[PDB]
């Protein structure tokens, strides 16, 4: 069974284990094979694997990486995924000179919201949306991947006392230390990735939780009870916060038209209750003319 | 959120698929509804010792019932199944689950670390890694949003009834989670405030007081008899002040159906 794969090359490494690009020796199918090593006396199957597998096989969608198989031997657990060519981080990096074409950015942000809308409608938070967890193939498709941190929220998901989402993409509510995650923190992350594709640079590259919070404040203005009922009551909010003013959005993201700016400002909205949903983002005018360019991928 | 309705519809879809064989116990050669009740009552205790979420308890019972639906298990191994179920539910639901060592401790070294991890593998295989099952808990959480005034004794009492339902495979194995939650929410609401299953939830679920009646009749029966039940861990748990001592509340003498 595991005999029928030929390993072609390592394409991923992590605390989780390794991922190889592999070839099915019998069908020829090209696959991304994730290998996890098991602690067979004191851990068993890791929680992130339990969650990735069981959630991922509920989410069948073209914009969500496809889990093709699970192999569970004595000591090894293998996840078999569909192979994609490149993550969005390496493409954004390869494109820092020329920039990513606006048509292609629109395509990707349209697709990502489709995969995300599908997660949230099946009560799944992703919670780790960042450029190198998004995958692209050569036909212009982009898919959500790495559901290690994903949670079902049919019952409300409580916030890790020690945080989760990588800091640059982490949402204000989390930094200010609210009690629960909501779908909105996935949207926030997606806003940041949006901006970052437009401007070639991370929107809020914070050095620490507090520095993150402030970089945000300096671009979006410091939230008060009008812009966000309740902010001043949140656990990690201090009244000793400097009041910055809301930067004008045509300066924050120049290359964007009136629609691109409107959408982004709705994704970066302070009050999560008011932050635009992914289902709604897809209805936005910005996407009226959307298309499916294909990237030039320097493999 | 904005998906509230999308998710309810999906939960309703899923609960029909993640459903265990209602008659599996008759086909099971060596164990018994009473053995299962003793088991579930033990899982409640474990949950109190290790401070696990109610959702974890519900998921664990789902796992056990689906697993017993297709595998014969002897008396001496039923607890090993339940232990691996609790462990799996913890990994899925808890922010961080107890480690395996701690589940071996509360089985009292009747089983080994090795055995429990072996059983974890087998339960995963038998359930084909499908662990995100709908629970009474998830439906009660949806229904709670439809309290015009939210009332904490009603929420605790509803949770209490839902949890009692986990003890007795007969009758409850034949009801769906969304329906048990319905009966549990109405009965709690009626006991504490006198209000009834609200119109908005009739619209949301399509459940009428009339259609809940059968499950509602059973749940009332269980509620009335709970002090006489051989299994008491749930009543003990729900006299805690974190649950407002609701299990000491007097059940209504009659519904009004
Ligand atoms: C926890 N981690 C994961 O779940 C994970 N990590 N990786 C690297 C991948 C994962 C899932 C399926 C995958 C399917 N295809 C690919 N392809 C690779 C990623 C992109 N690049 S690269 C480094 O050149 O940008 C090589 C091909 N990677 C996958």
């Amino acid at each position: 069974d595991m005999e029928n794969f030929q390993k072609v090359e390592k394409i991923g490494e992590g605390t989780y284990g390794v991922v190889y690009k592999a070839r099915n020796k019998l069908t020829g199918e090209v696959v991304a094979l994730k290998k996890i090593r098991l602690d067979t006396e004191t851990e068993g199957v890791p929680s992130t694997a339990i969650r990735e597998i069981s959630l991922l096989k509920e989410l069948n969608h073209p914009n969500i990486v496809k889990l093709l198989d699970v192999i569970h031997t004595e000591n090894k657990l293998y996840l078999v995924f569909e192979f994609l060519h490149q993550d969005l981080k390496k493409f954004m990096d390869a494109s820092a000179l020329t920039g990513i074409p606006l048509p292609l950015i629109k395509s990707y942000l349209f697709q990502l919201l489709q995969g995300l809308a599908f997660c949230h409608s099946h009560r799944v938070l992703h919670r780790d949306l960042k450029p190198q967890n998004l995958l692209i193939n050569t036909e212009g498709a982009i898919k959500l991947a790495d559901f290690g941190l994903a949670r079902a929220f049919g019952v409300p998901v409580r916030t890790y006392t020690h945080e989760v989402v990588t800091l640059w993409y982490r949402a204000p509510e989390i930094l200010l230390g609210c009690k629960y995650y909501s779908t909105a923190v996935d949207i926030w992350s997606l806003g940041c990735i949006f901006a970052e594709m437009v401007t070639r640079r991370a929107l809020f590259p914070g050095d620490s939780e507090i520095d993150q919070l402030f970089r945000i404040f300096r671009t979006l203005g410091t939230p008060d009870e009008v812009v966000w009922p309740g902010v001043t009551s949140m656990p990690d909010y201090k009244p000793s916060f400097p009041k910055w003013a809301r930067q004008d959005f045509s300066k924050v993201v120049p290359p964007l038209d009136e629609d691109g700016r409107s959408l982004l400002s709705q994704m970066l909205h302070y009050d999560p209750n008011k932050r635009i949903s992914a289902k709604a983002a897809l209805a936005h005018p910005f996407f009226q003319d959307v298309t499916k360019p294909v990237p030039h991928l320097r493999l | 959120p904005d998906y509230h309705e999308d998710i309810h519809t999906y939960l309703r879809e899923m609960e029909v698929k993640c459903k265990p064989k209602v008659g599996y116990m008759k086909k099971q050669p060596d164990i018994t509804n009473s053995m299962r009740a003793i088991l579930v009552d033990w899982l409640v205790e474990v949950g109190e010792e290790y401070k696990l979420q109610n959702e974890t308890l519900h998921l664990a019972v789902n796992y056990i019932d689906r697993f017993l639906s297709s595998m014969s298990v002897l008396r001496g191994k039923l607890q090993l199944v339940g232990t691996a179920a609790m462990l799996l539910a913890s990994k899925f639901e808890e922010i961080y689950p107890p480690e395996v060592a701690e589940f071996v401790y509360i089985t009292d070294d009747t089983y080994t670390k090795k055995q429990v991890l072996r059983m974890e593998h087998l339960v995963l295989k038998v359930l084909t890694f499908d662990l995100a099952a709908p629970t009474v808990n998830q439906f009660l959480t949806q229904y709670f949003l439809h309290q015009q005034p939210a009332n904490c004794k009603v929420e605790s009492l509803a949770m209490f009834l839902g949890e009692l339902s986990l003890i007795d495979a007969d009758p409850y194995l034949k009801y769906l989670p969304s329906v048990i939650a319905g009966a549990a929410f109405h009965l709690a609401l009626y006991t504490v405030t006198g209000q009834s299953w609200p119109e908005s939830l009739i619209r949301k679920t399509g459940y009428t007081l009339e259609s809940l009646k059968p499950c509602l009749m059973d749940l009332h029966q269980t509620y009335l008899k709970a002090p006489q039940h051989a299994q008491q861990s749930i009543r003990e748990k729900y006299k805690n002040s974190k649950y407002h001592g609701v299990s000491l509340l007097n059940p209504p003498e009659t519904l009004n159906l």
